[PDB]
């Protein structure tokens, strides 16, 4: 069956690596077909075109933290015609807004955070989809942390 | 990681119908199920004690389907053993999956005591030959077969998506009550069989998880970069044989080595003129996803 | 006018099915056409292909409720070859976090979560757009609550 | 290079128009391509069809207000047919629960908003992606408040 | 559910041209405007208890934008009156939208005293003869009128989209206010008028909101199932009228039952040999979004 | 608002290289550095107070990368100077880009004593010919050079995308330390050339930051509004030169008007016959991000 020619790819957070965000493609309903490539982490799109690109990460944390606590998620370009990250999308969210546990109690916090897209692409370029606290990544269901390309 | 599922009925000596199933994770026994013949129905024997089956919602209720497959594979063989010239001492339904490194897939094929028979290909939803002999359409192996819906659901469905998502049910339960996984050493040593020209031979030393696959790829294919890059294309010199290396049947050159729990492996390449780049032995496994290790003459 | 000739649609909330979500297309801007139906409250495929599946429910409280609150919204999967629920896209969100009106006041709060990915799907898969509180759904509004998918 | 032939946009806003939402094709990874205009701030489709339309704003603001503040995101079609704002998209989201800084401290806080859908449209159709609070925009990063749609 | 908005301008006796103005929702009259000739402008003569007008937004201004219609359907009536040949009574727009259980659509015409006259297309904005016969292109029914322009936005846009808008505020406000929804009984009679072969006869029991659509189908499209699929395809029977189903001039068999809310009807279908299924009753309705209803020979 | 980088060596009279490197936003000078004979690398000898270099990320590091293309541009000048045919007093390497109104892109061009020489394109990753004369392939003009792909990393890379991110962080810490934006005054007038029959004079009168770009394109075009819509198409009466519009070799007539921080420019058309609409004036500035005037005659 023909995924459908169009290079495409939705790979999602990797369980087995806690404390990390490792992408992986070898699961139930992933994708990596028709030349992008999943290398260092990064999605490797294979021409030139219109992609639309998107990512989910969902944080989690028991009770809270001290002073204030910053949650980032953002899907850089690195250009084959210029080599550094650059920002596509990116979200911020604050979770414990200072609250931090009086001493009695503290329940957990889940914050999600989406990210889209489309953008024009040169074959070559590099997408990347990092978090700044992947101390709190929630990847214990399954469809919570996700990234993903396809040319349109 | 590797999850195996292991469907036997044997005519065993005079008379009846024997009946087995097993579930191995890895190298794992986690259930083991016989057919009770007092009972008519089959009995769980063992059971890891590590695996609560309840924490595990994608692997087969009714202790496995095992009635149902004992019952359609006792009447499979019946009607295979008809035709005197394929006559068999016993049928095997072997399905199962695996996540060898980078590469991964699932599988579903029936063989028989004198030999590999027909393999369930998903897309098809149905049947098809291991071998040039062919197979008898009879039993659970015809679209004729009253049960063939319950075929293609519990295999099929299996095969289709439920395994993958039940070998990791299994791992979680697994992570301490097993073997701790264990890289192993490579290298790749280029003899010479006499008669012919060169011949290479990767071995790979003491690995936990005993899943292994091997790509022998020309080494032009890496322009310069010798990394396996996920996602891109290469073509490979296939093996020769009846099975589709990640199936439990095939000939893979392992051996548990000495008292450990590790185990070694060695392949070996017929290197033949009709290439052009002298390949490069590609090593997949649960630790280094995917490595590339070269040199010949010896290295 | 060929709305396209791609499989495709976008169904919303009926905000007089309370306590519920029941999703329609009989609406101002919505879609169902070139073959996808919509069957016991699902979106069912009509081809072999990649799609893109998309869901947005937005959550609404007065005040706070008791010990703790948890929102999820998901998107399953229960494909033609393997008729069980599997999770494609999820998210998870904590409203309240315990807070609990102290006993003078509590305003309300509202909660949007997105959903949203590439998938492969086979001819006659069901897939479900699902949360775990309706009686939270804020439908009052209208392009608050919806579901859709495109072929691509 | 041809973008694709296909009419798309993503525009993204305007930093140095603080208090307001201003739209701008003409940055780094942005896009006006193929017919869509972008005019009085809003993007005009060039063509009879099934778009895609998202768009995502970043809210921040620095401890708590009064009483309660309601943050709106909002996506509106004002047809060819119908010179009438019409939402197509919409959530809604309550930063400060009211907490308002006791009168030491009083940390900042980040809430993103995302909204995106599939939808048939005229050729002359007018596309906004507005809010309600404006002086809340966070417009220092990069790719935290954008606005986009693509041909399908 | 139902939204129906009716302008009406008469010739009455010998004189002035009356003119008149309705908006139903369902069969509760929500709003009457009638043309004062002493003042030369529209006066609200009801307004129902319920409805806030400030609470729909889509609702037409200016008193529905009476003042607009009377004056540019007066204008209308007097140019279609100077061909003697078409001379009439009366001129009426009736415009509204409908969500009839699954169904939903929307509706822009003129009709005459004579019968329906043009149908206005969303999509040519244009307006098209709805008989034979044609239309005069005089005042609101030409685009070379000088308001062609008010008529695109004030009828076309409400067509378009405004009417499916308000109708869900009309609801709304409704609520508690109206006949509470009703189901109806389903019976579908396989009877026969003598000097054909068959005939089958669709009745539906008193259901609430009065609007209802019927579709016949040969059974063969159900495939078995007798469950009509959403955004599946049917061909399915048309019936033979100027009026298409939806428009309120639609000629459908409904009567108010005995001293009651509910309304009842009688759907019949010439069953001509030119079929080969035998066509199945499908009966739309806000009750039972969409149910499919069989059997003949009197079932 | 504008960013333009400046590199060039010379001859001088008899001897030595000399290489300078100029940094300039808007009219602003950032940065100046120039080759040491002494110490044999460049040296920054100006660097604007408000410019705080950690702060834009994306302005190239080791001081513009200054001592690689001082030492490329001098094998370049050497070779070109073998041919006597070519032979030049100096070389320089212009990049940057412009954000003017609605308008914006980047340049990247080696120009000579003589004239221009090689345009940088970032599609086809090589140079092209700016003249009909053509371009030497020697030095940084080849792709033959070993440093070749440093050139395309750095001019390039800048070209590409590099520039439009910076200029962004020039912006951020110029907004207090420069003249602050001035709106113009436009008025086009209708003179005529006597030998041709009319002609059009755009004046554009004192605007702040100094880059201004003018477009003519006939009033047909505007189809009754006059006003430039953003992403519309419009054929546009192309001016003739080696430099297109946005390079700062592009023919402007701009002057600093009088003891002021603003400038002025008067922008001429000959109003040939092979028209048949007369242009109108469109002004791409800061100020009004592009604004429409017309009017001949003398207006
Ligand atoms: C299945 O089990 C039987 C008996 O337990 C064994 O002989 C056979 O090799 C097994 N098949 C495979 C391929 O695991
Ligand atoms: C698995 O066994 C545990 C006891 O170790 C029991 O509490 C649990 O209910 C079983 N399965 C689960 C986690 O539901
Ligand atoms: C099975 O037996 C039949 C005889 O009934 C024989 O013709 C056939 O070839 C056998 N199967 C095969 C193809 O080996
Ligand atoms: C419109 O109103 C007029 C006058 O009240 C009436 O005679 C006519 O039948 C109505 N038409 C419809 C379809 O409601
Ligand atoms: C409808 O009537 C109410 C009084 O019942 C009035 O206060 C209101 O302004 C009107 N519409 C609304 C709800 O704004
Ligand atoms: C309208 O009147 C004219 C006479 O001037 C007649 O010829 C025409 O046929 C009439 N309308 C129609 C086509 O019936
Ligand atoms: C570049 O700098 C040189 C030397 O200072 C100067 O003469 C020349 O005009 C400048 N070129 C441009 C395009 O600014
Ligand atoms: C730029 O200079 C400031 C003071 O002028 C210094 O404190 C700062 O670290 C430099 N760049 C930044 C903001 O990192
Ligand atoms: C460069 O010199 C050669 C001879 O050395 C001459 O033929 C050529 O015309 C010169 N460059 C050009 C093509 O103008």
């Amino acid at each position: 069956r023909t995924p459908s020619d169009k290079p495409v790819a939705h790979v999602v957070a990797n369980p087995q690596a806690e404390g990390q965000l490792q992408w992986l493609n070898r699961r139930a309903n992933a994708l990596l077909a028709n030349g992008v490539e999943l290398r260092d982490n990064q999605l490797v799109v294979p021409s030139e075109g219109l992609y639309l690109i998107y990512s989910q990460v969902l944080f989690k944390g028991q009770g809270c933290p001290s002073t204030h606590v910053l949650l980032t998620h953002t899907i850089s370009r690195i250009a084959v015609s210029y080599q550094t990250k650059v920002n596509l999308l990116s979200a911020i969210k604050s979770p414990c807004q200072r609250e931090t546990p009086e001493g009695a109690e503290a329940k957990p916090w889940y914050e999600p955070i989406y990210l889209g897209g489309v953008f024009q692409l040169e074959k070559g370029d590099r997408l990347s989809a990092e978090i700044n606290r992947p101390d709190y990544l929630l990847f214990a269901e399954s469809g919570q942390v996700y990234f993903g390309i396809i040319a349109l | 990681i590797t999850l195996k599922y292991n469907y036997t009925v044997t005519l065993k000596d005079d008379g009846l119908y024997d009946g087995v199933f097993y579930d191995h994770y890895n190298d794992q026994l986690v259930t083991k199920i016989s057919y009770n013949h007092e009972t008519r129905h089959g009995n769980v024997n063992f059971r890891a004690d590590w695996f609560n089956i309840s924490r595990s919602p994608h692997t087969p209720g009714n202790d496995y389907n095992f009635n149902f497959w004992y019952s359609l594979m006792k009447e499979t063989l019946e009607e295979i053993n008809k035709n005197d010239s394929t006559k068999t001492t016993s049928l095997s339904l072997i399905t199962g999956c695996y996540e060898t490194g980078l590469l991964f897939g699932s599988y579903g094929y029936v063989e028989t005591a004198n030999g590999p028979l027909a393999r369930y290909h998903t897309g098809d939803k149905r049947f098809t030959k291991m071998t040039h002999k062919g197979f008898p359409k009879v039993g659970m192996l015809t679209v004729k077969n009253t049960l063939w819906k319950d075929v293609k659901a519990y295999l099929g469905g299996f095969e289709y998506m439920g395994c993958s998502l039940a070998i990791l049910d299994y791992q979680k339960m697994a992570k301490g009550k097993i073997p701790k996984d264990t890289t192993p050493t490579v290298k790749v040593t280029g003899n010479e069989l006499e008669d012919g020209n060169m011949t290479l031979e990767c071995t790979v030393n003491s690995f936990y998880p005993p899943d292994v696959i091997t790509k022998w790829i020309e080494s032009e294919h890496f322009k310069g970069e010798y990394k396996y890059v996920n996602g891109r294309y290469y073509p490979e010199w296939g093996r020769k044989s009846n099975y589709e290396p990640g199936e439990p049947g095939f000939p893979w050159n392992i051996k548990k080595d000495k008292d450990a729990n590790t185990y070694s492996l060695t392949d070996l390449v017929r290197t033949t003129s009709k290439m052009s780049s002298q390949p490069v032995c590609v090593v997949f496994h649960d630790t280094l996803e995917a490595q590339v290790y070269t040199c010949s003459e010896g290295c």
